[PDB]
Parts: C-alpha cells; structure tokens; sequence
C-alpha cells in the first residue's frame, strides 16, 4: 500500500551503525540491577587520577627501582636529577601511567597535565631543588643558570613535603602528531647539598604522580599497540568444543 | 566529551569467532562433533584487545548484539565449472544456560522450541540477533576472585554464574552431491553498557584464557 | 583521623587486631584477603561458620612504629576482587596458596601486583599514602562491593588489602626494623 | 515514494518474534466465546496447590 | 541565483578513483601489494578537473561521502562457460589518520574494532558512506605555504594535518577455484561545504599532484 | 507490519541525488568551527570584481 | 590615508621599515612573505624566536618617490598561503628559495604570479592600485588569516606581499629610476 523505493547502500552490513534488534528470547526480563559502589560513566574522570611515572629513566633499573631517584650525599650542587618529557603517547615516564594508557586508545589529545613530586626521606632530612618547566619549542636546559632563566620553581623540601607544578594547556596533536616530540620538558637541579643528621641514612628518595586536569579531552578512538594479539593462547579451543 | 563515555568506549563491533566447517556429505565416519556445524560459548576472552578493553572494570552489565556474516567458497576441489553458489538456508540457535548444546547435525536438540533460532539465507542481509543481560546477579563478574564449587576443586576465577551461553550454527540443507566450504563470521557489539569500579590496564601478554598468569 | 572513606558512600567495633608484619630494607609486601581472613579466629569467625550468607563493609587501620630517623613510603590499596595469577606457568593458583588465612601472603612480584598490571596504576583503587616523615597511619573504610546481594565467605573473597613498600625501608644501621599492625573491624555485623 | 534502506537480519525467520500477520480466511466471525469456570491466566497459581 | 551557490557548485558527485585488482589463488607468490585487495588515500589532487574547481578557495570545510560501485567481469581465460558470477562479498574498510593500514588480504588489521568497516555484496544496491570532517584544524588547507616537518627537509606545500585517511577494499571470500577480475570504481561527493579567500584559477596545465609546478 | 511495494527505478545510482547517508565513524565529534574572515556563499559575488 | 581594509572586518606601531626596492624599466616584481621577514630582525623577531605561538595582522605602507614626469602602474597586492611552483621540473621548491627573509624575492613570471594562475585575475585578492599620476602610496591591512587558532611562524607564512609593474616605468630618458619603500607593522603584538 505504501510505495517505497531502495537507496543506495541499502542491505550493508556497517560495523559502526546503531540500529534496534530483534530482541532475542523476548519476554525475559533481566535481573533488576541494584545500586554497586563506584561507577565510571565517564573515561575521563579515571585519567583525572594520579598514577605514579617512571622518573629513573636510567636504562639499567628495572622493576620497582625504576619508580623512584635517589637523592644522596655525594649527588653533588649542579645535577641534573632527572629529566621528563612531556609526550604521552611516547615512550618514557608517562608510558605506563593511567593518563598515558587511556590517551594509547586515542589518536587527538588536549589539555593540562599536574604533576606532583613526594619527598620520602628523614623527619630532618633538608636540602634544596629546582624544578624547571621547558615551553614546547625548545631545548631541555642542561645547567642550573640556564635552568634559571625560564619559569622555575624552588622547592625547600625541608619543610615541604610534596610540590604540585600545573603544565599550561597543550595540543598533542598540533605539535608534531607525526608531523612528517619535544612537546616539552620538566627538569630538577639540586640547589644545595643534601643535609642529613649522622643516625638517619645518607641516601633519600623521590617520587612523583601524574594526572590530568578537567579540561583534557581526547578524540578519534584507535586501536591501543601495547598488547599484541597473541598467536593463540592456551585455552582457546575449550570455547569451540 | 561525548566520545570518551564509556558507552561509545566499549560499544564497538567487534569480530569474536572466524571458524569455518566442512559441508560434504562424510559417507565415512570421520570429522567428528564438527562435521556440518559450528559451536560457539558465547564469551570475551578469545581476543586479546577486547580482552584487554573489557578488563578495565570489576563489574559490567550490557546486552550482547551478535551479527552472523557468512560466505561460501567453491569447494577446493572436484569440476572446477563455476554452476554457482546454491541458497544454502543456516540455523543460528542460541542455548542459554542449562540448556541441552546439540552434539550432532542431525539431532533432535535442533528442533526443541525453548531454544531460540534464527533462519536465514546465504545469499541475504547478514543476520542479527540481541542477547539480553542473562546475570543470575546484578552485573557480570569480570574478575572473580573465588572458587566456582564448593568442593576443594572448584577452579579459581571462574564464577557459576555469568556464562551466558552457546551459539550453534548448521547447515539446514540436506548434503548436497557436492560439498563446500562454508565460513561464519560472528560479530559482538555490546549495548547499554553499565560499568563499575575501574581496574588498572594490563601489561605483561596473557598467558591463558582461564587465569591471568604472567611471564615476568 | 582523616579516614578514606574509598567510593563516595556510607553504610561491632571488634577491630580484631592481626600479628604485626616484620618490614625490613628486603620486604616485598604482603596482603590479606578480608573475608578469608578475620574468619575462624572470632565470633565473626564463629557467625560466618554458622550462616551461609553474611554482610560486611569492614573497617580497615593500620599503623606503624618508626622513629624520626625511619625513612620510607607505604602504599595502603584495597583491591576488589584481586584474582591473582601465577608466574611462568598456565595453571591456576591453587585453594592453599589462595586462602592464607589470618596469616596472610606476601608479594612475589609487586610491581605487577601477581596480576599483570601496573603498581603505578594501583592509585585507581581506594589507597592511602604512608611516607614516614608526615604520616604513620592510615584508615579505609570499604563498601559491599558485590554484584549480589548474598554470597559465600567460605568460597569467594570480597576485598584484599595490600600494603606495598613504594620506597624501601632505611636507615645509617643497615639492621633496620619497623612493625606494621593492621586492625579490620567488620560494619554492620549481619549474618543470615 | 518513500525513500528505504534494508537493514541488516532483514527476511530472517526468528522463532521467537511478535509480528502480526496475514489471516487467512478473513471475514470469517469465529464461535463467541462464553464463560467458562475456572480459567488460569498465570502459571504461578497453579503451583500454589498443595 | 541558487544554482550558482557554492554548495552546489562544488557539491558533484565525481568519480575519484577507478582501480580494478585480481582476484585468482595466487600460489606462487607475485603481485605483491596488490593480490586481492585495493587501497586508495582519500584525496582530491587526482583528477585534474575536480582539482581545478576546488583549487578556487583557500580553505574548505566539507563532509565527503563515498559510493562504491563494484562490477565483476569474466575471467579472461580458461573455460568460457557463463556458469554465473557468484555473489562475492567485499569489505570496505575506512582508515583514519594515525592508525595501520592492512598490507596483506590476510592481515589481523582487517578485523580491528576500532576501524569501521561496510561489509556489501556484488549484487547489492552500490555502497554508500559518508565520512566526516576530520581535521584538527578548523578547515582543510587547499594551499599550504609552509613546510611539514620542523627539520629542513621537510616538504613544502604538504600540510601534517588534513589527510583525510585511506581507503581499503578486498574480498572476504576465501579463493574460488576460478579466479576473477574486480573492477573498483569510487565516487565522491561533498557535501555541508564551506569556502574561504577565493582564488584566481588556474591555467598553465598541472606538472604534479605534490606541487604546484608550471610549464611557462 | 506494514504493506508497501516497490516502485520502478528502484535501487538505482544517481549520481544527482541528496539523500541522507549512514554516519561512518559516530559519535565522533569534529572541530568546532571557527570564524575565518572572508567567506564566498554565492559564485556571483566573486564574478562581480574587476 | 585610505587604505584597504582586505576582508570586511576590524582586528604596536613599530613600523620595521624594509630597505627600499629599486624600480627600473625592466623590473618583474618583487615579493616578501610577511612571518619569513619582518622577524631575526627586531623585537617581532626576538619574541617569534622565544615563543612557538604568535598573533598578527600586520599593517602594510608601500611608498614611491616619484616626480610629476614618471609614469607607471603598481599592484600591490596580499596574498593569502601563496603557495609557489617551480618552472619545469616537477621538483618541489626548496627552503633555501621559499625563505629569502626580510631581502625578499623577484618574480621571474609575474602574468603567471609563480604559480600558474593569472596575473589578470589578481585582484580577487586583497590588493591596491598605485598609478603614478593620481597616487603614490597605498595601505593595506590584513586579518589573522589562518584556518587553526595557532600556528609556527618558523615553519608556516600566512602572508605574501607582492608588488608587481603593470605598465612599466618610462621616462623620456632610459635611466629611470623610482625608489619603492615597504613599511610592515605588527597588530595586537602576541607572543605566546
């Protein structure tokens, strides 16, 4: 009774298509959900987490001795203690963090990091550092004058325990995106000695967190590298027989 | 900020079985539990990265959308005259939970009216079917970290519950005088995803599909 | 004092206090599961061999004896249903070396957690930070955490609270020892 | 008229599906239906007999 | 006055790209890169008279929607009995920027859940889907006077952005004892377009696709 | 459920024709666009300069 | 003193003056993409060196000291990505001759505009006549013209200026000589 005529790519079967279904044994109501603690509707609200980074890049540590540096007596005024590059989506520090495994999953990322450093030694242990922040275009600073001249903080971590410095906001994908990196460094120097009473130990440690503000966003969902798609696992025909 | 919902995050079609079974009409007894059908328990394991974006949160709760695409090839074999490929008809019966799975192309399983089946031709549209959430509790269980019976036995990290099923597809035409390949393609998309209590990713490759063992 | 309270929400002060664990300059860390644990040792014990169904929602402290000389971070996570795995084997873990009791295990690999995971993720979970210059204890409070409303103690474990030494233990006396006391109080004390 | 597409499960038989169809002998009135005592709606109470 | 607006003066159905691949069971192995499957970035730059008229504005901004009509001829050789051509089902796969483009018919890329797919047969009404704006600028550069990379040798003219993504056709059936010749022909129409800063046209007849290179 | 029958010229390419298209990638959200000044909406105004 | 506001719309006043072009009567033209000069040379420079970010606009004055016995026609004209080709080969143009800085280029084919469209067709563009019988100067100012909010001015112009003889300058002697000055000034001067 009705005239209708077929359009092209009619009878397509496309992957990404959101149509209703013929609802398989009808008639079946579900169990009625109840209220369980804790739910994420949002991926965003798990990146905005703090997950500890890898700041000992030295290529010799592995396993938890790589989550942390170490502070000693004979470090010396003048060194650089560690170096982190801000790119999430690249190999280093952030590689294993929340915000850098969700942000594999996409290919657009935007937004502000914050990162916040903890002081693990003695009640009286004392000292001072240098935190310097590098804008995407430029030269990860290699001396403590030349690490004065841009934006720097100076943490006494004598009093303080733990230091929180706020990346402004930056698009990933701009800045280089295979632009066929450097989207920007934070660097420490020790200003002073390490100071440290004769019974407490001569050798102090620094950790550090991750995590995005609530301005980051992601777009263009991809499929994540980090796990490859094994041969065949071990049971794996048991759901075929 | 819609896109990074964990709807449009887990609701992504994704191919979760490619077998394919033999047609020909086996004179000889050979080729068993596989000789004209393909059996199927409905789960999320088999593939890694589904695996892996699936084992984000403790507890989930969705309807599984399963989409059948089917192709025929010429047999390898016999007179190579290209006659065509017949409108072979498939069943696509799902088997919940304690329900009898068929054993056999020709068992009398494949007739029960309990069991809800999908008839459907090689040569249509491919076929789609909606499983609800079948959950004795109120969420799937993607962790368990429990024993299933109460016996000493019992497997670790295998829950009694969940299990939503088999899928069972056959070919409904009497075997024809010359045979063929027939491949199944099932597709599972996910709906209405509800998600709770967000878990680290996995690194470390699976090692098994019923533990999370590691090589470290 | 200044309690984590782990999912935003809120549900008899027992507070059976476990064998204090020893943490050297070498510990590794140690967890417990909360049900199979707190059970066979109290009238929570006694009440969860007489009912097959049973509520909880614990209450979790910990504390720590250190001087001002000590130095060192602990990291207080409470997993939900930590299935943990075996390493360089396709076998499962087994019911002995699952259910350790009020004893409890001891991490072989921590920085995967004997899951496969990330240690440095962990922070996803409800946790507490124990760095022994500012702090020296840690209270959790817990959930229900079940996808049904009844369950099993004797087959399945709702929590397992780990305790992870992020930072090793040190001192200029290479002999150093700090004790570590874990108090669990169940809430609500429901047993049907 | 009406511009259509065909989507996918389209001429699927699924057993288990509530779609009105064609009555075959139409116009024709069947036999009133009258009371008749004691009818089940729902299987529940008849397990609630002892 | 209607008809001279640059929706529909721009918005033309075009035919973009007309390659045809084979199909038969190649045992031994030759052709490579192009056995069974055809893979196509999508751009404008190919034909000269689309490229002239979008070589009018600065910037676009524009959805480009894709019809796939595919026809299959009888295999050249061999036996000529018309047996039929069988219904040949094909996967069209669009790749967006930053992800991995299959290199083989056989390769694990053709089944990820993150790349969408349209799954059509030979006998079907023509495929059809529309892509999206994806640039993260806020148009497509038409002109670039500017260099990709940040290192010198970075080409002039390219822009990083754009590059609206690729596009791969193969055929799922597993190989017919008879093969086939597959002739792919892809049309592509704007649509929602808007232009910026109009551009004097173009004489002296294209040199590249690349550059903007002139024979005076 | 509803009776319809199909009309001549059915499943047919026009390569003139606007109809609605199925959405490859959903859900997924693009630039916002922005104001770049100087924007041509008709072919007569470019012809309109000397 | 009348200038031309390109695009209808309405966006310090350092005014880097360029040294001055010499217009004989077999000259082709001359051309200045505007982030490639007018930067390494001041405080414009300093700041396009020091930040990855900036914001312009600009603010071009083009000048001809000429006598009332001159004669000629000048386009100057703006435009916008002019993205130039070379002249048989299908080579692209390098660094080397894209980026001439503040000396700038010549045209060696002004009717094409290095480009292969028309010189004819021009004056779609922003642009300005100078005839030398009615006008000497001409002003023009432009807009952000760029399709994202940010962009490198190292790597990407967003401008090019271009000054082409139409009629050819003349004069009963052959030795003629016309001075043309280009002053480019920076708006709104953002630096980020």
């Amino acid at each position: 009774g009705v005239p209708t005529y077929l359009l092209p790519g009619s009878g397509q079967f496309l992957t990404t298509d959101d149509h209703s279904s013929a609802p398989v044994l009808p008639c079946f109501n579900p169990t009625p959900e109840m209220h369980i603690p804790g739910q994420v509707r949002n991926m965003l609200e798990v990146v905005q987490v703090e997950s500890m980074m890898e700041i000992n890049n030295t290529e010799s540590a592995v396993g938890m001795e790589r989550l942390k540096v170490d502070i000693s007596a004979l470090t010396d005024v003048d060194q650089l203690l560690f170096n982190i590059p801000l790119d999430i989506q690249l190999d280093g520090p952030l590689r294993n963090t929340l915000v850098g495994n969700i942000s594999r999953y996409y290919t657009h990322w935007s937004g502000s990091l914050e990162m916040t450093f903890m002081f693990c030694g003695s009640f009286m242990a004392t000292g001072k550092l240098i935190l310097c922040y590098t804008p995407p275009g430029g030269s990860c600073p290699t001396t403590r004058e030349t690490a004065m001249l841009g934006t720097h903080i100076v943490w006494d971590f004598g009093l303080q325990s733990s230091i929180t410095l706020i990346i402004p906001w930056i698009s990933g994908s701009h800045y280089r995106m295979f632009n066929n990196a450097n989207v920007g460094y934070v660097t420490c120097f020790m200003q002073t000695n390490l100071i440290v009473p004769s019974e407490s130990s001569d050798t102090c440690s620094l950790i550090g967190f991750i995590a995005a503000k609530d301005d980051f966003s992601l777009r263009l969902m991809r499929d994540s590298p980090d796990i490859g798609q094994i041969d065949h696992l071990h049971g794996a025909e048991a759901a075929y027989q | 900020v819609s896109e990074t919902l964990v709807e449009n995050f887990l609701s992504r079609a994704a191919l979760v079985s490619k077998r394919s079974f033999e047609y020909k009409d086996h004179t000889s007894s050979t080729a068993q539990t596989d000789k004209n059908f393909f059996k199927w328990t409905i789960n999320t394991r088999s593939f890694v990265q589904l695996r892996r974006k699936l084992e984000l949160f403790t507890y989930l709760r969705f309807d599984a959308e399963i989409t059948i695409l089917t192709t025929v090839a010429v047999n390898g074999s016999n007179n190579n005259t290209y006659v065509g490929l017949p409108d072979l008809t498939l069943q696509a019966m799902f088997v919940p939970t304690g329900a009898l799975t068929p054993e056999k192309q020709d068992s009398f399983h494949w007739q029960s009216g309990s069991n809800a089946s999908v008839f459907f031709k090689i040569s249509d549209p491919p076929a789609r079917m909606t499983i609800p959430f079948m959950c004795i509790n109120s969420a799937y269980s993607v962790f368990y970290d429990g024993f299933a019976g109460f016996e000493k036995t019992g497997l670790y990290g295998i829950n009694p519950a969940d299990t939503i099923g088999n899928l069972c597809v056959r070919i409904v035409n009497e075997h024809q005088p010359v045979g063929f390949t027939v491949t199944v393609r099932v597709y599972m998309k996910p709906k209405h995803i509800k998600a709770w209590a967000p878990r680290p990713p996995r690194t470390l490759p699976y090692m098994s599909i019923a533990n999370a063992n590691y090589k470290g | 004092a200044n309690y984590c309270c782990a999912y935003g929400e809120w549900p008899t002060d027992r507070f059976y206090t476990l064998r204090s664990v020893k943490w050297e300059a070498t510990s590794t860390g140690w967890w417990w599961k909360l049900p199979d644990a707190l059970n066979n040792i109290g009238m929570f014990g006694q009440n969860v061999q007489h009912h097959y169904l049973y509520r909880s929602g614990f209450l979790i402290h910990v504390q720590c004896n250190a001087t001002k000389f000590h130095q060192g971070a602990l990291l207080v996570v409470a997993i939900p249903e930590h299935q943990r795995g075996a390493h360089n084997t396709t076998t499962s873990p087994g019911f002995d070396d699952i259910m350790k009791g009020e004893a409890g295990g001891t991490f072989n690999h921590p920085y995967v957690l004997d899951d496969g995971t990330s240690l440095a993720c962990a922070t996803i979970f409800p946790h507490q930070w124990i760095n022994l210059r500012t702090n020296n204890s840690a209270t959790i409070v817990l959930p229900w955490m079940n996808a049904a409303p009844m369950d099993f103690p004797l087959r399945h474990n709702q929590w397992t609270l780990a305790i992870i030494p992020v930072v090793p233990l040190g001192t200029r006396t290479m002999s150093s020892m700090v004790p570590i006391t874990v108090s669990i109080a169940p809430m609500c004390c429901e047993f049907n």
